[PDB]
């Protein structure tokens, strides 16, 4: 899954992408 | 009509047999299975063969063929009675490499009976198949997957094409710059709308490819009947959308168009229409065939023609003639011993995709693991320069309308050499005449000087004011005269001839160099008593001259 | 659809920092 | 002998240097990285000051991704000697990707990468990347895992001068401008200390030399124990990728999968991450057991296998299920390491509940890695169970002894350029319905295998006879038609007389004899393919003599019947023929008796030129244009094979009528001698070749034509010497009678004499002559030319005149008249 299957083969949002971080 | 028998066309040669046939008959299906080995011109032969046909009694089949660019060569086909090949099909198209289009845009075929069949046509769009949908007698709503290979037709002949605007930004003597103004959206932009030419993944776009070739007629077409064509010059792909065509021939009608190049797996593509432009004027070619000839002492004739392309519109021919000093006698060379009479001079392209695909997939593989989910003039102009003495022109120049191929001079410096230009000039473009200062002009051709001489003189050299004296009535007889008023070149020797007025006597003549006259401009000759006659003449580097009138003396 | 360099830039813009993979 | 390691090695588990520079602290004291080491996403690395000389080797791999503020990779890796690569990330051991500040690698001490390869990409400030011969660093087996692209090498990086350093392969080999790279001979296999100081085979990457002379390996080639190397671990200890540990110790060592934190299991002496096939771990996770029989099954979900690394997580799966078809789409720049990984990923599976799809693959050589697959179940991809589309590297399907039962649905095939249709047909008995042939709507005939040689059979073509313009070919291999006339012995049967169209022959000029083949696409089809012939006997005509042709024979049949044969290329050279005409002959007049001939041979000679040949013939000079009166207007100056050696000489032996000389093939210039003065000469310049032995041992004396055709060139000897004028002049009064002057004409005329000029002058000063013209002919009838002259003293001169032009006057003589 990782990233590309989440945000490359289909769109992502500013939350669906916010989980890959240590801070905000 | 002929109602020719149907059959299998295994080659172009067999296709020739069908020439002039308006109707094809025979229960077995007409078959087109022409290969093409080491050659071209499939289209012309086939159309010459089948162009006459307008109706097929049985079904049509075409498969296992190469180079058959299209099925449009049936230049008159409108009916297919559709007697099958299998009981269900009346048009059978299978495994046709590089086949890319069915009937022409303004042509329709009535499939009287049965359905169509299409599979494994790598260069034929599925959408082009549906153009046949309204033509069938059965009028189906769509083609079933069993009849049309939705995922096996045109899989690498993509035809989701959209048009691209192109515009020229600047042109020059040998180069031009091209834009693409329909903004392709490399990578989905995620905020905005518009930009219909959008690539879902930025890596999938290789770059724009520019095509251009010389076309005086401005009617060259994109494709070609031959399966191989190399008239287009194909540029390398870049993603900037800006190209600078260079090494162009000035003032030649170029034609160009652009296409977007993408990975083999990307379906979207785009192309522009063929556009035309000219490469601005350059330096006109030097005048050809120029030749000069003498007419008389003071008149010369020049003729020329323009046998090579002018690189622009001729505005005016320009002629210049400079006097070049006539020769001077070489003092180290003797005369009266070597007299002068003066003879006078004068392929596979097949883009490969492995590298970019591998890189694209490695990118995805990596990110899934890293992230975690919490000597010549330039000022030609009209000019006449009459010599100080005002008899002849030392420099003469004029402009001429471009249609005047010949010109003559007058009042030249009689016997002498002349060097002359014959140069063309073209019109000035606004970007030069109202945007550039008077340097770097280069708007006139180079010249090849032609050296030519005039005729000697109508009356030639002469020595006037002759008179002969005898002083002290013991001194030898002597001759007096004046040098020529306007001698050709310069006089080298004076040749005083004389005769004795007595039968059985013949004229005999002295010979002296032009010098030896500084003391009184007089020459003395010993002679015995008698009655004689004298007659002087001059010799010049231009040749011999004419005698004067005789004189007489009675010596004693 | 974010892929490759565009997604790398979006990640750089968002969260200003990332998390370990084997802390 | 027993061998030591340098330094007391300390291991540390796999590491991820992430986020901030201060996290480098955890890399302290790490002699060897137990797993993988990744350094990534450091926005600025400049502040770090400490190098890590202790770090010696890494087991799995190194990846550098999006690290900036770093200029020399040596800043972190002073002594990265060997990369063992027990586990590879997508088949790669060293990855340096998308880093803008990197310029120097500084891997001086690196010697060997044990598996996989290296990918260096997207480093615009990097240089020297292409200079190092990675082939010397990688393993002796397949090495193509080398991708060096997009590293600013356009123009700016061309300052990669390297020291001055050794130069090989038309390039310098250096890590950077001040670090020449190190090689060593084959006896060391790239673990030598320097070009010659090579250590024991027990070491990998090198060794330290003790002051006592003892060696100390930088790293053990085999496993290690108690800082000593040996072939294999001692009993009671289990290898853990670089050394031997106790079972209790191995139980604690972890390793990192895509997401799983696995722990080693000590079994059969190996600290394996998970139990092998046919085994299951005890619920206490202490050892491996055969589970409940050989069927230690495991089901897993289908998905998209976009890359090798994604395929790893399928390891140990015996059953694949899910409505989504399993699709293989791995695309690699080359299949150098794909099989080794895919086999580990999927070899365990034996049954698939869903369909199989393989499309858009690059670098797949075959589906062999489905080692235990036996059933597909064709659950769907509706109506299609197997799907193979657009694989420009796929070569063959399951191994010969494999058999997969497609329970439901058909199969699809398309755009598989190297997949041979013969291999496709092996699936016919494998379908549930067992049809005798595939539907024409499901498997193409030209879409598959149009570019791969694959099967067929070799055909023996032999050359029978040759000539200067033609050749003739046999095909020794037999051809059985319909029912085989006699089985065995290379029958190459066609099962139908209708099928066999015939043999097709190709030929084309190739001096080097290394052209490849006729391509499958228009253009570049330079072979002059002949028409098919049934007999197998073919003749080639209109050939250029003495040219190296290349030819091959290919069969063909109706409806592309798959039984066909083909032959490899061969070379032959036509016979010498006749050499071409000599090029650019020029003749110049050196003197009154010498002509200088210069020539060149800028043309194809054929054979080898063996003897140049020059021949010169005298051509009688023009004479007596009697239509023109020379006295009225005189001519002032003039204008313009089967043989054997040796020349001919004139009767008076003053000139050669005809001259012919053999020459060695060196010559480009020649000068004659004793040639007639002022006479046109016709000049040959002929070249000849060697004669083929047949032409004299089996041919009679006719035709031959071993010598080129001759083109004549003309020239004239220049004007003779100044002399050769009127001789023996004398003058006397005939007696009041007219004066008479008599002489004798020249014995050696410069061409026949046409006019005589009697130039006479008075002796008085400042005088000029009054020469008279005599039109020869009647000159000497009166034994002297009469002339009327009055009283006085005169000087007489005489000169001749010829077609060569004016002569020059004889010396003056005097006469007095009264
Ligand atoms: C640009 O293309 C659009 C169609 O996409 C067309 O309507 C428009 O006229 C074009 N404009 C120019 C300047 O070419
Ligand atoms: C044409 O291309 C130039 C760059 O080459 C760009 O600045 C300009 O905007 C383009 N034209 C238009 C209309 O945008
Ligand atoms: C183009 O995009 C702008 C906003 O960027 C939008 O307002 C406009 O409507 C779009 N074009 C058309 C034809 O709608
Ligand atoms: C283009 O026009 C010229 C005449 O101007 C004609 O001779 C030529 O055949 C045309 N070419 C095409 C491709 O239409
Ligand atoms: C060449 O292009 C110009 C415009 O750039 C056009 O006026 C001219 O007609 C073209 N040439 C021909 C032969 O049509
Ligand atoms: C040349 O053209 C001019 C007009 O430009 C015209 O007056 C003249 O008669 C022409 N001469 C010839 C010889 O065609
Ligand atoms: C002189 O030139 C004119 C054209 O200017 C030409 O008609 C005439 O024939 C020429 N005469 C000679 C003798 O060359
Ligand atoms: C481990 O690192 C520390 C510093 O953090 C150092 O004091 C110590 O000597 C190191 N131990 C070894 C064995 O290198
Ligand atoms: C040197 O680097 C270490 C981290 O490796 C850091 O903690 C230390 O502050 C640095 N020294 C200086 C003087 O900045
Ligand atoms: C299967 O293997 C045996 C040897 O074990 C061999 O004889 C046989 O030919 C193989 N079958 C196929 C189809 O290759
Ligand atoms: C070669 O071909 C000839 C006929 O052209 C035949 O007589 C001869 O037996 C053939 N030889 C071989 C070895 O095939
Ligand atoms: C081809 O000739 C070789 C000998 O040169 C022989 O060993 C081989 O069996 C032959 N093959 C065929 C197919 O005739
Ligand atoms: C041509 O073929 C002959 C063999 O007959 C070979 O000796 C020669 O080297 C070939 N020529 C070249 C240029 O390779
Ligand atoms: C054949 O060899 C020559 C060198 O003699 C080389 O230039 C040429 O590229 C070679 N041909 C091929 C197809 O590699
Ligand atoms: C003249 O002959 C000499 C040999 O003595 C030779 O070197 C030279 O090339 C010849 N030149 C010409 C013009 O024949
Ligand atoms: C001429 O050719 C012969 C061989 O026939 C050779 O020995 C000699 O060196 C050559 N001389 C020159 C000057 O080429």
């Amino acid at each position: 899954q990782g990233i590309v299957e989440r945000c490359c083969k289909k769109s992502c949002d500013m939350k669906a992408l916010r989980e890959y971080c240590s801070v905000v | 009509d002929k109602e020719c028998s149907s059959g299998l066309i295994d080659s172009l040669e067999r296709a020739r047999e069908f020439h002039g046939c308006t109707i094809i008959t025979g229960t077995e299906p007409l078959t087109i299975s022409i290969k093409r080995e080491s050659g071209a011109h499939v289209m012309d032969e086939l159309k010459y063969g089948l162009a006459a046909v307008h109706k097929i009694q049985s079904s049509l089949m075409v498969h296992l063929t190469y180079g058959l660019k299209s099925l449009k060569f049936f230049q008159s086909l409108t009916e297919i009675s559709g007697d099958p090949d299998a009981d269900k099909y009346a048009l059978y198209v299978l495994d046709n490499r590089d086949l890319d289009e069915l009937w022409g845009p303004n042509q329709t075929v009535f499939i009287r009976k049965g359905g169509v069949f299409f599979h494994f046509n790598p260069k034929l769009c599925v959408s082009t198949i549906n153009q046949l949908l309204p033509m069938l007698a059965s009028k189906p709503k769509f083609f079933e997957k069993s009849d049309v290979g939705a995922d096996s037709n045109g899989n690498r002949g993509s035809c989701g094409t959209a048009v691209l605007n192109v515009t020229l930004q600047s042109v020059g003597a040998n180069s031009a710059m091209l834009n693409v103004t329909t903004k392709v959206e490399i990578g989905e932009p995620q905020k905005p709308s518009n930009a219909t030419i959008v690539f879902k993944d930025p890596r999938a776009f290789i770059g724009f490819v520019f095509y251009h070739m010389i076309d005086p007629y401005g009617n060259s077409t994109k494709s070609s009947d031959d399966p191989c064509d190399d008239r287009w010059k194909v540029s390398s792909p870049e993603k900037s959308g800006v190209m600078v065509l260079s090494n162009l021939i000035p003032y030649t009608n170029y034609s160009y168009y652009v296409r977007t190049m993408a990975i083999s797996s990307e379906l979207t593509n785009a192309e522009s229409d063929v556009k035309n432009f000219r490469t601005n004027p350059g330096r006109p070619s030097k005048v050809t065939e120029v030749v000069a000839t003498a007419i008389s002492d003071s008149k010369i004739n020049v003729t020329w023609s323009y046998l090579d392309k002018p690189y622009g519109v001729l505005t005016r021919y320009f002629i210049k003639a400079k006097l070049i000093n006539r020769p001077t006698r070489n003092n180290n060379r003797d005369y009266c011993t070597e007299p002068l009479v003066k003879a006078m001079e004068n392929s596979s392209q097949e883009y490969d995709d492995r590298k970019v695909q591998a890189g694209m997939e490695f990118e995805n593989a990596l990110q899934n693991f890293i992230f975690v989910p919490n000597d010549d003039e330039n000022t030609y102009k009209d000019e006449e320069d009459l010599s100080s003495n005002k008899q002849f022109y030392e420099v003469f120049a004029k402009e001429l309308p471009p249609n005047q191929t010949h010109f003559v001079f007058e009042k030249l410096r009689h016997f002498t050499r002349y060097a002359i230009f014959v140069v063309a000039c073209r019109e000035e473009i606004p970007s030069e005449k109202l945007r550039d200062t008077s340097f770097k002009k280069s708007l006139c051709s180079d010249y090849d000087t032609v050296f030519q001489t005039t005729k000697r003189k109508k009356f030639a050299d002469i020595v006037m004011d002759l008179k002969v004296d005898l002083e002290h009535a013991e001194s030898p007889v002597r001759v007096r005269w004046t040098p020529p008023v306007d001698p050709n070149g310069e006089i080298v020797t004076y040749e005083v001839a004389y005769k004795l007025q007595k039968p059985d006597q013949v004229e005999e003549k002295k010979c002296i160099p032009a010098a030896d006259f500084n003391q009184t401009a007089g020459y003395l000759i010993k002679l015995n008593e008698g009655l004689y006659s004298f007659r002087v003449r001059a010799n010049s580097i231009a040749g011999y001259g004419d005698f004067t009138e005789v004189e007489h003396i009675k010596v004693e | 659809t974010l892929c490759s360099e565009k997604l790398n830039e979006v990640l750089s813009m968002v969260c200003e920092e990332y998390n370990p993979v084997i802390p």
